[PDB]
């Protein structure tokens, strides 16, 4: 009997993992079979530019690499300014497919398909993390949610190659290895938790949260009085191995010593050291131990991203809270602290969903444990059990339909191609500039498009999206705002050959360079106040417009003349509409 | 008060040391791992200089972390944890004491 | 491949993974101590 | 079981020699491959020694 | 004596903590930073709302959370503090559980109706 | 500068003390472990 039931459980779990490793893979791929397969955005085109350097010379020439094609008069030093770990596991997968398994594939296809392949590891790790709080019947359910829910599809679709894909998995594996060594007491699990903490401190820059979430667990675990000899051995080896492993990565070199964020962990370690001695004295006396001892989010984004998991999320913490079995304080302490920070930032919704899934997959398991546990035959009881279990299975199917509706509508679109017809005029003029220009030639554009010009047109820009030296962007914005006769000289001191301007007045692009022209002025007022002032680009009685009654120093600027050059001679009769500002331009303006 | 707890703790500790010949070996290792850290900081306080700061921090980390793994072995070796024998605490001490020396030879 | 077939493949894998959970939890709830 | 103890000292001393030889001038992948080829038989042998000796620890 | 029973009981920490998650998952914080006005909620826009609408959200989410926790660790207490003296009391459990399920369905339908008023072209209500 | 082209920890003569405070803990550790499995319990 026991062999039959155990074999049934094993085979059924194998078929479950074969399905739920496949539903994720098939959900991520709308932008790859709809369009071509290319990297999506601004920030993932530096990472692809760095894992294509590592992949066709050595690993020794990548850790200390000085590139002179960015921030041109003073190039940046990469090895002390980026996080390795997203590149080197990718060069490892490339080196393993090419030499051992037998099949050679390009580096671009390993970079595009790096998130959907990797999400199944997050599904398995959430299974194993839920297997410790509750029995293994709820781990399949929590593993069934997190491969579907669209607050996490938004950041890893096929094409995104940013840091959070590896990060939201290593977060889960580190919490699993800590929650094993909170209960058992052994040293070796805290060592393995220290090593995945080292592999998570190097891929991702919000490692500060996992550093300030463990001493809050121990510090809430002492004030209740549940101190034991399990905490002296599980905490201090995590801190001893994990801290000095954290200092090995440059760009976080001596920062866990001087910095304020890591102070709480150090203080807790000292506090733990004191209380371990104050427990030995208690075993001797009985009487005198009394004498000694960012943008806020709106409301419907939360229902939009999770369907009914946000609905029974504050029931799972209550039902979780009526037990207190010494590892539920981890989830109860995670939930409040993370839910406060995910209400004033937008982009900290990603650290919130692995507890909406777990605490929303505990309460529902405790509901299923009694209303389909029939074991007596009566009509009314089977009526109640049947209609309650039917009531919840209905919402769970509607959860599947909802999630795959909202993935293909909002979170699946490239920023490189702009759709009744196509508009592909943003890759003509990078490939012009790659084909028909000499190979050492500087391009001067505004800092939003720095990564794409270096990645896809292959030239040596002056600024990019890093905003590292902040009094260099003010030079470029001082050049695009002055009259022509001085911007010539300022641009000629730096040896600029080409300048380029985007413009959306013809089909209504909206994010053009006239709408971003105001912020440029403000960046150029923090230094040279006398030369440029934003009291002059406004008209009489303070209105900003581009019409025949514009300012006298707006009409003579260098970003006005370069956008509306042959625009009135285009349309019939000698008049034109701007299609965004909705204003009318005459060829004397 | 403190006289009674003092003499009680001295006697109840020294009998525990004289029972088991494993404990005085641990504590004899521990005390000289304190004196290493003390005079190694005394070199810093003696001449006011701070130049190879990582080479300062590596030996000090060796002293503190190596102290802590001994105290965890001592706590686990007197009273057994439920599920862990005494042959497995020692092997975990070997492995986790053997990672730490490598990451404090890379760091100097 | 048109994404209508990708759409039907997506909901098909969702329902086939989401139905077997319930019969796993029903066998594990009825014929087990806890 | 004295030959097993002889196979227990040599792997720990062997895991100190490759760290010193790492400190002098060698690169990473020689250290890591030498640590694998030394690493597995010392795992099997040392495990069987701690199992064999046993009760007097 | 009494304050130690207050600081020692875990029910007030339960209601305080769950009340904190409830009053902060309805975007209380957004209302506090960018002050707004206070007939009902602002239709057809996806990122703005008034100030009385978060009261309605707190009432909804708190109500169905209370229905679920009364459904799981509930029905024993009510019968005990109610009449036991009639008969085999399985029928009270049956109709009590069924009416709790139907109330869950009604308030969930109310929530989906309000979200279609906020942002239309949502392909399935109720 | 590269990460390999730096004066090493021999040549500074300000960090001889710390190298001497690594070698002692290594050899004291191996004499600890060899003198731990070759002893008795409450003889
Ligand atoms: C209990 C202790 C557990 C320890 C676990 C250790 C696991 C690490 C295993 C890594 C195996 C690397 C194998 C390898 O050599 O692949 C290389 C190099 O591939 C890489 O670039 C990635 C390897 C980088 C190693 C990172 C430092 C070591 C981190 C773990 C100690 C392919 O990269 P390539 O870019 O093709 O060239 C590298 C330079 N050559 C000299 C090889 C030409
Ligand atoms: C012996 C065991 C072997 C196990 C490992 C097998 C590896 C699975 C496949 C590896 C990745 C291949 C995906 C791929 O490169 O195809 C992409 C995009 O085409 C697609 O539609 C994507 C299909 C990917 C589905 C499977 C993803 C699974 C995640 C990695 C295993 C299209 O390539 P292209 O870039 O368009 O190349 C040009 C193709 N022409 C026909 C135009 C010439
Ligand atoms: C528990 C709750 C409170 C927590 C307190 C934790 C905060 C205090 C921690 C100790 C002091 C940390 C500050 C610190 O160390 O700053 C040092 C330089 O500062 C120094 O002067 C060195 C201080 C070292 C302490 C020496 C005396 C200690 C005596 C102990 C017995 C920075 O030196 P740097 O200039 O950054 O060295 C860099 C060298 N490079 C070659 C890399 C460029
Ligand atoms: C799957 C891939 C996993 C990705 C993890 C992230 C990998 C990148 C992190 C590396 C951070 C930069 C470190 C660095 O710059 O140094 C590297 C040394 O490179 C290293 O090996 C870093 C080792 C860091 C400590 C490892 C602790 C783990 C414990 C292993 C038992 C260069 O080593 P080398 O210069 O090649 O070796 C010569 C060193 N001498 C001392 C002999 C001179
Ligand atoms: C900042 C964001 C994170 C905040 C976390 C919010 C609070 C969540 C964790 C605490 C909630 C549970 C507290 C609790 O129930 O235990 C208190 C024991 O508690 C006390 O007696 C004093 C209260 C100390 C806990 C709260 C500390 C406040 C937060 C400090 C940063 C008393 O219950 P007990 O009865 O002691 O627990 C069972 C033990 N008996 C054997 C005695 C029955
Ligand atoms: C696109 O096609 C062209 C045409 O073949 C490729 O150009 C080749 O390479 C260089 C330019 O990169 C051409 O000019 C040469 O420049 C070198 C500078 O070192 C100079 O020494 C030579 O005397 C010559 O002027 C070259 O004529 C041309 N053809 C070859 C090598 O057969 C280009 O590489 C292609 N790819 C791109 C632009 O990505």
């Amino acid at each position: 009997r026991s062999c039959v039931l155990s074999v049934f459980q094993t085979i059924l779990k194998l078929v479950i993992f074969v399905a739920i490793f496949g539903a994720a893979i098939s959900s991520r791929l709308f932008a790859v079979i709809k369009f071509e397969s290319i990297i999506h955005e601004f920030d993932p085109w530096f990472n692809y530019r760095a894992t294509k350097y590592l992949v066709n010379n050595s690993f020794y020439k990548f850790l200390n690499w000085f590139d002179d094609r960015t921030w041109y008069p003073l190039g940046r030093v990469t090895g002390g300014t980026l996080y390795p770990g997203l590149m080197t596991t990718s060069a490892f997968i490339w080196h393993a497919l090419r030499n051992w398994l037998g099949l050679p594939i390009d580096i671009r296809n390993v970079c595009v398909l790096f998130a959907p392949l990797f999400s199944g590891v997050t599904a398995w790790a959430t299974y194993e993390f839920t297997k410790e709080i509750k029995d293994a019947s709820a781990g399949l359910l929590a593993a069934g949610f997190i491969a579907i829910v669209p607050g996490y599809i938004s950041r890893s679709v096929a094409g995104s190659y940013d840091n959070e894909a590896i990060a939201i998995t290593l977060l889960m594996v580190t919490f699993m290895f800590w929650i094993k060594a909170q209960k058992t007491g052994s040293i070796m699990h805290a060592t393995c938790a220290a090593l995945f903490y080292f592999y998570m401190v190097s891929a991702w820059g919000g490692y500060v949260f996992i550093t300030n979430l463990i001493p809050l667990h121990v510090f809430l675990l002492i004030l209740m009085g549940r101190y034991s000899s399990k905490l002296y051995s599980a905490y201090t080896t995590w801190y001893a191995i994990g801290t000095v492993a954290s200092m090995q990565i440059p760009f976080v070199g001596f920062l866990p010593i001087r910095s304020n964020d890591h102070m709480a962990a150090l203080g807790v370690f000292g506090l733990i050291q004191i209380v371990a001695f104050g427990d030995f004295v208690k075993g001797q006396i009985s009487t005198a131990k009394f004498k000694v001892i960012h943008q806020p989010v709106s409301w419907p984004a939360f229902f939009f991203d999770t369907h009914f998991l946000i609905w029974l999320f504050p029931a799972g913490v209550f039902l979780l809270f009526l037990d207190l079995k010494d590892e539920h304080v981890f989830v109860i302490a995670y939930s409040v602290l993370c839910s406060y920070f995910a209400g004033v930032m937008v982009r900290l919704m990603l650290t919130l969903t692995p507890v909406i899934c777990v605490s929303a997959a505990v309460a529902l398991s405790k509901i299923f444990d009694i209303y389909l546990d029939f074991k007596a035959i009566k009509p009314a009881a089977l009526l109640a059990k049947l209609i309650v279990s039917g009531s919840f299975i209905f919402y769970l199917y509607l959860f599947v339909f909802h999630s795959t509706w909202v993935t293909r509508t909002a979170y699946s679109s490239p920023s490189v191609v702009l759709p009744l017809a196509l508009i592909d005029d943003f890759r003509e003029a990078y490939y012009w500039l790659r084909m028909n220009s000499d190979e050492d030639s500087k391009v001067a554009a505004w800092w939003d498009y720095g990564y794409q010009i270096g990645g896809m047109a292959d030239r040596t820009t002056l600024v990019d999206n890093n905003t590292w030296n902040n009094t260099h962007i003010a030079i470029v914005g001082k050049a695009m705002a002055s009259p022509e006769e001085k911007s010539y000289e300022i641009l000629k001191e730096h040896d600029v050959d080409y300048v380029l301007v985007i413009f959306g007045g013809l089909i209504g692009f909206g994010g053009d360079d006239i709408n971003k022209f105001l912020w440029m002025i403000r960046i150029s007022e923090g230094i040279w106040p006398e030369e440029i002032k934003e009291r002059d680009f406004y008209t009489a009685e303070g209105e900003y417009r581009v019409d025949a009654r514009a300012s006298e120093t707006m009409r003579n600027s260098l970003l006005y003349k370069m956008s509306y050059k042959d625009f009135p001679q285009l349309f019939n009769g000698g008049q034109a509409t701007d299609r965004v500002r909705q204003q009318m331009i005459t060829p004397l303006d | 008060d403190f006289q009674e707890t003092f003499k009680t703790s001295k006697r109840a500790y020294f009998a525990q040391i004289e029972k088991y010949p494993k404990l005085k070996l641990i504590d004899t290792f521990c005390f000289f791992l304190v004196l290493l850290g003390v005079i190694q900081c005394t070199f810093i306080i003696l001449i006011r200089d701070n130049f190879p700061f990582n080479a300062f921090l590596a030996g000090f980390i060796i002293c503190v972390g190596q102290f802590v793994l001994l105290m965890s072995l001592r706590l686990q070796l007197c009273n057994s944890f439920p599920g862990i024998s005494k042959n497995r605490a020692f092997a975990e001490f070997i492995v986790a004491s053997l990672i730490l020396h490598f990451v404090c030879l890379h760091f100097i | 491949i048109s994404d209508e077939q990708l759409n039907s493949l997506a909901i098909t894998f969702g329902i086939v993974m989401m139905t077997l959970i319930v019969i796993y939890h029903a066998v594990d709830s009825t014929m087990s101590p806890k | 079981t004295a030959v097993y103890f002889l196979g227990f000292i040599a792997t720990i001393v062997g895991f100190e020699v490759i760290f010193a030889r790492y400190y002098l001038g060698t690169s990473i992948f020689e250290t890591l491959f030498s640590s694998l080829y030394l690493g597995a038989p010392g795992l099997l042998t040392s495990t069987k020694f701690l199992r064999s000796f046993g009760q007097t620890i | 004596k009494l304050m130690f029973s207050i600081i020692s009981s875990r029910i007030i920490w339960a209601t305080l903590s769950t009340f904190f998650i409830i009053c902060m998952i309805s975007a209380y914080m957004f209302n506090q930073i960018r002050n707004t006005q206070l007939m009902y909620f602002l239709p057809n826009e996806f990122q703005h709302q008034f100030a009385i609408e978060t009261q309605v959200m707190v009432l909804i989410y708190g109500t169905l959370a209370a229905l679920v926790v009364v459904l799981v660790k509930g029905i024993q207490f009510l019968r005990s503090h109610l009449y036991p003296e009639t008969k085999k009391a399985y029928f009270i459990d049956a109709i009590l559980a069924s009416f709790c399920a139907l109330f869950i369905y009604v308030f969930f339908a109310a929530l989906t109706t309000v979200f279609t008023i906020k942002s239309p072209a949502y392909p399935f209500p109720l | 500068l590269a990460n390999d082209e730096y004066p090493r920890s021999w040549e500074i003569s300000n960090s001889w003390v710390y190298i001497s405070a690594i070698c002692g803990v290594i050899v004291a550790w191996i004499f600890f472990v060899v003198s731990f499995v070759t002893t008795s319990s409450v003889g």
